[PDB]
């Protein structure tokens, strides 16, 4: 029934320890990314962004799918330090152009008639 | 479109990345969206350097999960037009390869002819190059009166236009010292990275689908490849110049023995009515409207099937659902796998010969990116 | 069956090595390729004087839509809808209510350019020949909305390039 | 029948966080399941 | 009836070239050293 | 079209305009269909 | 008279703006054929002054011609911004100016107008050689249909 | 309202936003970022063009596909805008020149123009309008701008009852014109500040903050007549605003003071030359007045608008001004100016 | 051929693949769940998430297969099954001309050991289906993203992924870069539900439920 | 046969006319509206009716292949001289 | 069935008809599957639709002009297997393979009709009948279905307010929510009241009642009556039809009193049509007859 397979967790500890050095190498990482990229967002605003990105995964209680987030969230790391990306691509979770969608009952309803 | 970002140990290079994707329209996703007959264009600007052999695969593909043979003519007619595009390609593939080089020359007198079978295009389907001609079940129209004969005298003369392709390019040593010697692949290598036609015929390999499972009717026609020794960039040059000449036989034998008979199946569950047909019976007028709306509804099943492109092994991987729309074609390509050995392809020489390697690889990001 | 390519075995005799050696020193496959390309000067170009002569094509050839019409003037559309049940691109929308004289036929015929695939399968499925591919493609526009095409648009084309067309379609309609 | 480093999990699957389908796309949507209605005229 | 689609002559068409024509044009080597160093001399003289 | 013309109809253009874009006569797109819905006009009664 | 004098300059100065116009090129797919098929001796295009070339920093116009995907976007916007004034975009094929087939696919933008300022639309799938060079024509004479030099008198 | 003006669309470009608007002017610093702001929900701008089409040709992005009409317009031809803001709903007025010149003098482009597009749209029967002026608009200023800002500012408040009036103090931006100016002394003489600049302790205001503040005076019910005065989020002085732009941008500083004369012999000869003004004697005066605090007029946070800070979102301007000694140079490397802030 | 119409059908062609069918079952029949020939004379064979190293290898070295030319791998994600990926690869012989089909199951989850040990060319036929599909492969040299934008998310073959997808790119003056946004369409992509009501094929009629 | 708005723009088969406050009107000013003057729905008004004598008529649209599916028209409503619906050509019968 | 025909004859035509201005008569399309004749006199009872003539000319039709009068006479469209009874008002205004289908239910009757709503490009166009058994069944009756031209006649789609002269003139949400909310805070118990319409949501119901309850109010109203007194709207039982339609064939007599179900509940009575005619039902009804 619960039987999975690995890729690399067992436990929610070493699953959280994964994510540990992958805020690890990404908390070093926001000091260079926006100096060698040339931004206008602060080194702290970057810190922060990668902070919040990390809560917006944590509800999820499955070992089984963290790591896939580690993996994935592996994959843009590299992608940013050896200038694969471009500014476009790093500024968009900054995400700054789209207007603020409306949260409150009101103006949501007052925009359109959607939910 | 190719984002090559790659190291320089100085002057040398250790590794090659080909940071492909600049051209991805995600077609096997539309694919999954449209009737057969609304997904064969896709395929039709696949490969667009020789664009009617994309149109074979397909064909033969449906064909094969439909369990319907075409008409002997219609078999006929897509060989003639498939070597066409062999004429094609290999025009594009040497010049281009010429073009990085340097030479200019070799490119003009070659994209001069080429105009000369895209009109050929215009005359038989009505558009220079995406012709949508050869569909399931054969080929659309009719060959047009005279054209036989107008692509006779252009063959007629054509081996003469490949002399000069050959006598200023193999005869250079300036050709030879920046084509020998550089993207050397060992045949095993070769065999075991994927790679499909030239690299296997380079390289020395003994290979080729339109003889060792000759589809269609390339049973009747005669010729020989041109395996080589060596199989480095120089090698398949010389391995794709002589290509066009064994096309130019191939045109020959296909040409002075096209069999009578109706261009598409007598199935019209697969093919169209006719137009006076169309306008006359009343069955006419039911399948050509359902064959418009939904189209022929084809068995369940999956085939790769694959022909000899003359970019490589080219085959396409369709599943049917049992209705009549595709659920997933894999779009299997030459050039991917001919591009997924660049790594070791540019190992062990510089940047001024291995754009020569690309220019022998035939690669273009249509293939690859889809 | 096969032939090789690279594999020429030179002699290495004193007349051969002669002409390898002569070669080398003073060249004579790259004075091939002079020659080559002075006999290539001396020859008519094959340059065309546009827009004074343009390059041939067919009657088969598929270019700018145009709605035609009967011999007294009537839409051949009657709104099917055939011709977006196989638009590859989906740039055909059609839209259908009555017409005055009892009949229903279309109101809204728009193949957007900027989505059209000039395939020639509308011209196929039309079962009244009303959507064709017509010859001309002189029509460059600056904006993007003038090959957003209309009905009107079609029809008024139709009226345009109606005598080639004609000739087009009669002298290629034993081939479909 | 089957162990490599064997991972014995209860939670519901759940992909969501990474199929990468946006919030408002997750939360306020409505997906009815049921069997196509025959079109009574075939 | 009858049927007139495009087909070849009635025979066939005429035979089309399929191998390399590349040409031998020139002199020995033993012609083109001596020619140019008989000019040398020429020159020198 | 000399020794024999094409066909004579009524509705062919009387002359073969050029190509009009970039100029005040190009061509503009809108919608040809009319309006779908219509509101609900209040009666102008004066009051009550 | 002034508007005279200032009306020669401009003629002169944008004469041979529209016969010395060089292409530029970034070949994204089966339109790029025609991008050189045309440079082929057929529909010679050196013989109208233009002549393609790619050098981002010394060229006219471009001819945007494939399909616009998102990951190369940044791409063409950073080649747009390095190309000198004046310069033009000319929009080759379906794919590129409206999207043609692949118009509602994930990566591909809707035409490369949402993208770069775009100049003449040359249509087709593909624009048939000499329709670009008409549509290349196009773009010459709208050059002659320009008062930059009166405009700045008349300010 | 009317049936096609009423909004639609998930805010989209596409989506219908009941917008018309008729910006004049938009070939200039903020008709490019209004007309931006306008065109990402779908407002229909039909924007009169005076200049070669090719100097418009960087507006099309900006819109969906027949969403941004341009059109040709005459300042003297009253025709002209009488077409433009024919069908228009809202109307936007920007048109101002930052120099003189000989065919509009200072005297019509802020009188004769904002005063007949007001008159002719009224005429026309629109809804709105959103005419600016410099919050510094001063008939009692030497200066012609602060002049004729003012003295036809009547004009249009009168003509149109509902005009909504603007009053930004100082809309700094990438194409700003003053801090491209300040770094353009570089090859002026090394930084000619009058008085070492002890006069001008100013809040101005981001292209954004404002830029969205037209956008939301469309949409906001209550800016009808109500004169709204855009202001910065922080007072700064002139040698403390140049001392810090020189910073971030890294060129040398070198403040030279000197007779406020000697300046109109140097606005003299920049006016002198028969092409852009590079300096004219009016601007000086208004970069020596201060911000003149007007309390009673609402500000920019009234219509529901954070001020940026203009420490933060100015290093895409100083950046382009930078040679390359420290052009890869950040944005923390700087020290920040000396926040008076009253 | 008395039926111009039929596609004709080979039989001898047909057993002897049939035969080897067979003859790869007994030699390792740990893994092969079960071997299905095709009309179509491509004989598929069916194996396990573990078994991928084995057959692979297998057919690779072996005397009697030499399949050694892969010819593609990919994945025909079906909701309907609990292993949503369907991965397949397909071999090529040279010495003895044959085709042969081997297709796993798999969940978003399991993972399965990469083949690059048995095919290079795998290398970039497992990029793309991580990167179309989703599903990751253990111990391969590395899990680009190699036909997506930088950035971008989910997986687009899958079908779960729309046509349009979720994000849109547009250049923008404020910013000056070409930033992104929520998708949305001139035209909405129309519907055509073109499957008949009527059946099609009484020989691939599904079993009754 | 076209009939002319009070704005001028002339509307078309179909009746679209955009009125005085349709803002998208103004696509059509500096340009012009583009309308087939030939009315399809008026140029049988005039066509002359058949007056071919049988119960059945084959309406095939002329220009054989060119036409139209050719169908059978019934004539034997004498109230609605038969029109083919492909072609809009009116029929006839010889008062039966 | 085949690819071509054998057929080089002439076909037979025959006149088309007009029986309704719903039903649109192309007869030569006609199979004559008799269809609609068996459906006429035992779906719709009425008896007026037939073969007339015979050998190979003869015609499904009524002979003598008529005026199809029943109220399910929109199901006849959607049972004839060609396009030879077709519905006027959709005809020549979509295709099938375009329409998404959404499953919804009726309104115009209280049967709750389960229906096919047939959308495309924001907008209804023909309404089809879904399939539950005590619900309509196959068949709807037809205001039901000739109903989607009403969502296109006057239509309310923005707020209203009373002007300064009283004018009815479009106006924002703002001050039509301001206008209420002033009148709303003030006033107290039977001062707020409320009315229930006709087609008014069950969503609706709740919010209004809460609505007028947390301001202290029990006034919702409904349209028709049906007396508090005894038991009124507290037992289930007295406003719940609970024999389940689809168990009026298991009875044997039915006593309708005080209604036309002809012309208030087709499909009720249409399960007595089907149930009297297999199950022999004994029907009786007091009031004005009507058939
Ligand atoms: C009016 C204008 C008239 C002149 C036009 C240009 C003439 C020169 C270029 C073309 C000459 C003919 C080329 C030709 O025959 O090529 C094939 C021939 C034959 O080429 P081949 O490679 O076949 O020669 C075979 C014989 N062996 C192997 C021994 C070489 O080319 C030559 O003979 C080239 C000889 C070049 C000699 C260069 C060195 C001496 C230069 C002296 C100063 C000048
Ligand atoms: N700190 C400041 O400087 C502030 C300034 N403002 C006001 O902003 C306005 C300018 O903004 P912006 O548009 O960005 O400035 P720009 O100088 O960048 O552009 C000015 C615009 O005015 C147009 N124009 C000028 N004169 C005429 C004329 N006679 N006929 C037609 N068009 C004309 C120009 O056309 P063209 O491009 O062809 O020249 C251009 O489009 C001025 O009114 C200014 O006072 C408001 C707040 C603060
Ligand atoms: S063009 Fe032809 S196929 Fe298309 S709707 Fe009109 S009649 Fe039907
Ligand atoms: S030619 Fe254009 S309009 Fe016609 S079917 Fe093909 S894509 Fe559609
Ligand atoms: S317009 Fe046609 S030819 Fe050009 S890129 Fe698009 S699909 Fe290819
Ligand atoms: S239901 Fe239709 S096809 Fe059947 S008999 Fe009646 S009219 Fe004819
Ligand atoms: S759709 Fe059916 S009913 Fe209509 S004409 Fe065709 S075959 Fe006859
Ligand atoms: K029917
Ligand atoms: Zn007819």
């Amino acid at each position: 029934g619960t039987s999975v397979k690995p890729i690399f967790s067992r436990d929610m500890n070493e699953a959280k320890r994964r994510v540990r050095e992958l805020y690890r190498a990404w908390y070093r990482e926001v000091p260079n990314t926006v100096h060698l990229f040339q931004l206008d967002i602060s080194v702290k605003q970057g810190r922060d962004k990668v902070r919040e990105m990390f809560m917006k995964n944590a509800h999820v209680t499955d070992p089984r799918v963290v790591d896939l987030l580690v993996i994935k969230g592996k994959m843009e790391l590299e992608e940013t330090i050896n200038v694969w990306k471009q500014r476009t691509h790093i500024m968009r979770f900054f995400h700054e152009t789209e207007a603020p969608r409306p949260t409150d009952f009101l103006s949501k309803f007052y925009v359109g008639h959607d939910p | 479109v190719l984002r090559l970002v790659m190291e320089l140990s100085g002057e040398m290079v250790r590794k090659c990345d080909p940071h492909i994707g600049l051209l991805h329209r995600g077609t096997e996703k539309l694919i999954e969206y449209k009737t057969y007959l609304q997904a064969l264009p896709y395929f039709d600007r696949l490969d667009y350097v020789s664009m009617m052999c994309n149109e074979q695969a397909y064909s033969l593909a449906v064909e094969k999960l439909l369990n319907i043979q075409p008409p002997p003519r219609a078999q006929w007619i897509r060989v003639l037009f498939g070597e066409i595009t062999r004429l094609l390609n290999h025009i594009m593939a040497v010049t281009t390869h010429a073009l990085d080089i340097g030479a200019m020359t070799p490119f003009f007198w070659m994209f001069e002819e080429r105009e000369k079978m895209f009109e050929f295009y215009e005359r038989v389907s009505g558009a220079r190059m995406h012709a949508a001609y050869i569909r399931p079940g054969g080929v659309h129209q009719d060959l047009p009166l005279g054209l036989l004969d107008d692509i006779y005298e252009f063959s007629k003369n054509f081996s003469f236009r490949i002399d000069e392709l050959e006598e200023m390019l193999t005869n250079n040593r300036i050709w030879r010292n920046r084509t020998v010697d550089i993207g050397v692949v060992t045949a095993e290598d070769a065999l075991n990275y994927g790679f499909s036609g030239v690299m296997l015929r380079g390289s020395g390999i003994q290979w080729d689908l339109r003889k060792t499972q000759p589809y269609d009717v390339y049973d009747q026609v005669e010729f020989d490849v041109p395996i080589g020794s060596r199989g480095d960039c120089y090698d398949r040059y010389l391995c794709r110049v002589e290509e066009m000449r064994q096309s130019l036989r191939i045109i020959s034998q296909c040409l002075n023995k096209m069999p009578p008979g109706e261009i598409k199946v007598d199935d019209a569950k697969v093919s169209p009515p006719k137009r006076a047909e169309m306008k006359t019976s009343m069955e006419s007028l039911i399948h050509h409207f359902k064959l418009y709306t939904e189209g022929y509804q084809v068995p369940p099943g999956a085939t790769y099937t694959a022909i000899e492109a003359p970019k490589g092994e080219f085959g396409v991987y369709l599943v049917s659902d049992g209705s009549s729309r595709p659920y997933r074609c894999k779009i299997k390509a030459p050039g991917f796998a001919h591009l997924a050995g660049l790594d070791k392809m540019s190992k062990g020489h510089m940047l001024a010969d291995v754009v020569a390697i690309i220019g022998t690889q035939d690669i273009v990001f249509g293939e690859v990116d889809r | 069956t096969y032939k090789f390519v690279n594999m020429r075995e030179p002699s290495m005799d004193m007349k051969s090595v002669t002409d390898r050696a002569a070669q080398t020193l003073l060249w004579t496959e790259l004075v091939r390729g002079l020659g080559m390309t002075l006999s290539y000067l001396f020859r008519e170009p094959a340059t065309i004087n546009y827009p004074f002569e343009k390059g041939p094509l067919s009657p088969r050839f598929r270019g700018e839509h145009a709605l035609r019409r009967y011999p007294s003037g009537e839409e051949r559309c009657i709104a099917c809808k055939l011709c977006e049940a196989v638009c590859p691109a989906q740039a055909i929308t059609i839209e259908a209510e009555p017409r005055a004289d009892g009949s229903r036929r279309t109101t809204r015929y728009d193949i957007d350019m900027t989505k059209c695939i000039y395939c020639g399968f509308c011209q196929e499925a039309c079962p009244v020949d009303a959507i064709v591919e017509g010859p001309n493609f002189e029509f460059s526009t600056e904006t993007h909305e003038e090959l957003l095409y209309n009905k009107e648009k079609l029809l008024n084309n139709g009226d345009k390039w109606e005598a080639e067309i004609a000739a087009n379609i009669q002298a290629d309609y034993l081939y479909r | 029948t089957q162990d490599t480093q064997l991972i014995a999990v209860d939670e519901k699957l759940d992909i969501t966080t990474l199929t990468g389908v946006p919030e408002e796309h997750i939360k306020t949507r409505k997906v009815r399941i049921f069997v196509p209605a025959r079109n009574n005229m075939q | 009836s009858k049927v007139k689609q495009d087909m070849p002559p009635p025979g066939g068409y005429g035979p089309i070239d399929y191998k390399r024509n590349l040409p031998r044009r020139g002199l020995s080597g033993y012609s083109m050293f001596a020619v140019g160093i008989g000019t040398l001399l020429f020159g020198y003289w | 079209p000399t020794t024999k013309p094409p066909t004579a109809r009524k509705y062919i253009w009387t002359n073969h305009k050029f190509n009009v874009s970039g100029t005040p006569q190009q061509y503009v797109p809108y919608s040809t269909t009319r309006k779908k819905i219509q509101e609900w006009v209040p009666p102008s009664t004066p009051y009550k | 008279r002034g508007e005279y004098v200032v009306a020669k300059l401009d003629d002169l100065v944008n004469w041979a703006r529209r016969s010395s116009l060089w292409p530029m090129t970034f070949g994204l797919a089966c339109c790029a054929v025609e991008m050189m098929h045309m440079a082929a001796p057929r529909y010679d295009m050196d013989r109208f002054g233009v002549v393609f070339r790619a050098s981002p920093r010394q060229s006219d116009v471009m001819i945007v011609a494939g399909t616009l995907t998102n990951k190369m976007a940044p791409a063409l916007r950073k080649v747009y911004d390095q190309m000198p004034e004046p310069r033009y975009v000319v929009s080759m094929g379906s794919c590129a100016n409206g999207g043609g087939y692949y118009h509602y696919s994930y990566s591909v933008v809707r035409g490369c107008d949402r993208i770069v300022p775009v100049d003449i639309y040359v249509p087709g799938c593909p624009p048939t050689a000499e329709a670009l060079l008409y549509g290349i024509l196009q773009l010459q004479r709208k050059i002659k249909r320009e008062k930059r030099l009166r405009i700045w008198y008349r300010r | 309202l009317h049936h096609a003006l009423i909004p639609h669309g998930k805010g989209g470009r596409s989506s219908v936003s009941g917008i018309v608007a008729t910006v004049f002017g938009a070939t200039g610093f903020l008709g490019r970022y209004v007309v931006n702001h306008l065109g990402r929900m779908g407002s229909q701008v039909i924007v009169p063009y005076r200049c070669e089409p090719y100097d418009t040709m960087h507006l099309r992005p900006m819109g969906d596909l027949g969403q941004i009409i341009f059109m040709e317009w005459n300042g003297k031809d009253k025709d002209s805008i009488r077409k433009v803001v024919e069908h228009s709903n809202v109307v936007i007025n920007l048109v101002g020149r930052e120099w003189e010149t000989k065919n509009f003098d200072f005297e019509d482009v802020f009188v004769k123009i904002p005063h007949a597009i007001a008159q002719v749209s009224k005429e026309a029967g629109v809804e709105k309008l959103i005419h600016i002026s410099h919050l510094n608009a001063d008939i009692k200023s030497p200066s012609r701008y602060l002049r004729s800002k003012a003295v036809g500012e009547k004009e249009v408040r009168a003509a149109f009852p509902e005009a909504t009036i603007i009053k930004p103090s100082d809309i700094f931006g990438r194409e700003d014109r003053f801090l491209n100016y300040f770094a353009s002394m570089r090859w002026f003489g090394g930084v000619p500040l009058i008085s070492l600049g002890k006069e001008t302790v100013k809040q101005p205001v981001y292209i954004v903050d404002v830029s969205k503040g037209i956008i939301n005076a469309i949409k906001d019910p209550d800016a009808k007549g109500k004169t709204f005065a855009f202001v910065g989020p922080n007072r700064y002085l002139l040698f403390d605003l140049v001392q810090y732009i020189f910073a971030v941008a890294y060129r040398p500083f070198l403040p030279y003071p000197l007779p406020h004369f000697a300046y109109r012999w140097v606005g003299r000869l920049f006016e002198v030359s028969p092409f852009e003004p590079w300096t004219t004697r009016d601007k000086v005066e208004r970069v020596h007045m201060s911000d003149m605090t007007l309390p009673h007029l609402p500000g920019l946070e009234d219509l529901g608008i954070q001020a940026t800070p203009l420490e933060l979102k100015a290093i895409e301007v100083l950046r382009r001004h930078r040679t390359y000694r420290w052009l890869t140079s950040e944005m923390e490397d700087v020290k920040p100016a000396k926040t008076v802030n009253i | 051929d008395t039926r111009p119409t039929i596609r004709p059908r080979n039989d001898v062609v047909h057993k002897q693949l049939s035969a080897f069918g067979q003859y790869v079952a007994e030699i390792l029949p740990k893994y092969v769940q079960q071997v299905q020939v095709s009309c179509f004379n491509e004989l598929e064979i069916f194996i396990h998430p573990d078994g991928v190293i084995p057959v692979l290898t297998f057919l690779r070295d072996h005397t009697n297969a030499q399949f050694k030319s892969l010819a593609d791998l990919t994945a025909v994600d079906v909701p309907t099954r609990q292993n949503r990926f369907e991965i397949v690869y397909n071999l090529l012989s040279l010495r003895f001309n044959s085709q042969i089909r081997v297709k796993t199951y798999t969940d978003e989850l399991t993972p399965i050991e990469s083949s690059v040990t048995v095919y290079k060319a795998a290398n970039w036929y497992e990029r793309e289906i991580w990167d179309m599909f989703g599903v990751f492969f253990a111990n391969h040299p590395d899990l680009r993203r190699i036909l997506t934008g930088y950035g971008f998310e989910g997986h687009p073959f899958r079908k779960d992924f729309p046509l349009s997808g979720y994000v849109e790119l547009r250049y923008d003056d404020e910013v000056k870069r070409v930033v992104a946004e929520p998708v949305e369409l001139a035209q909405e992509f129309r519907k055509f539900d073109l499957n008949s009501p009527w059946e099609a094929f009484p020989a691939y009629r599904q079993p009754p439920e | 046969g076209v009939r002319t708005s009070p704005t001028g723009e002339k509307v078309t088969h179909t009746g679209q006319a955009y009125d005085d406050g349709d803002y998208r009107r103004v696509r059509f000013s500096d340009r012009q509206k583009e309308v087939n003057e030939n009315f399809a729905i008026d140029l049988i008004a005039e066509q002359p009716v058949s007056e071919v004598g049988s119960r059945v008529i084959s309406c095939d649209g002329g220009g054989g292949a060119l036409g139209h599916p050719r169908v059978y028209i019934n004539l034997d409503k004498e109230t609605k001289t038969g029109t083919c619906g492909y072609c809009g050509l009116q029929f006839r019968q010889p008062h039966h | 069935g085949s690819d071509r025909s054998r057929f080089l004859e002439g076909k037979r035509a025959v006149e088309d008809k007009n029986i309704g201005p719903l039903v649109k008569t192309i007869m030569t399309r006609c199979i004559q599957c008799t269809r609609c004749i068996r459906f006429a006199s035992e779906i719709a009872g009425v008896d007026d639709l037939g073969t007339t003539g015979r050998g190979n000319d003869m015609q499904v039709g009524t002979y003598i002009e008529k005026m199809f009068m029943s109220e399910l006479s929109g199901n006849i469209i959607d049972i004839c297997p060609v396009g030879a009874l077709t519905s006027k008002p959709y005809a020549f205004t979509a295709r099938p393979w375009e329409t998404r289908k959404t499953e919804s239910i009726d309104v115009m009757d209280a049967v709750g009709s389960n229906i096919v709503v047939s959308t495309r490009t924001g907008e209804v166009m023909r309404i089809l009948p879904r399939m539950h058994e005590d619900i309509n069944e196959e068949w709807i009756s037809d205001k039901t279905r000739f109903a989607y031209d009403g969502l296109k006649r006057q239509r309310l789609t923005q707020p209203m307010i009373r002007n300064e002269k009283g004018l009815l003139t479009y106006t924002t949400w703002e001050d039509a929510l301001s206008r209420v909310a002033g009148m709303l805070q003030s006033f107290q118990g039977n001062d707020v009241a409320a009315i229930a319409g006709g087609l008014v949501d069950a969503e609706a119901l709740v919010a209004l009642k809460d609505l007028l309850n947390r301001v202290d109010s029990d006034s919702l109203c409904t349209e028709e009556v049906f007396p508090t007194a005894g038991a009124g709207t507290d037992l289930r039982s007295n406003y719940l039809l609970n024999t389940t339609i689809a168990g009026v064939e298991e009875a044997d007599v039915i006593l309708l009193v005080g209604t036309n179900p002809r012309f208030e509940a087709p499909l009720f009575n249409a399960r007595i049509r089907k149930s009297w005619l297999h199950n022999d039902l004994k029907v009786a009804l007091i009031g004005s007859p009507v058939d």
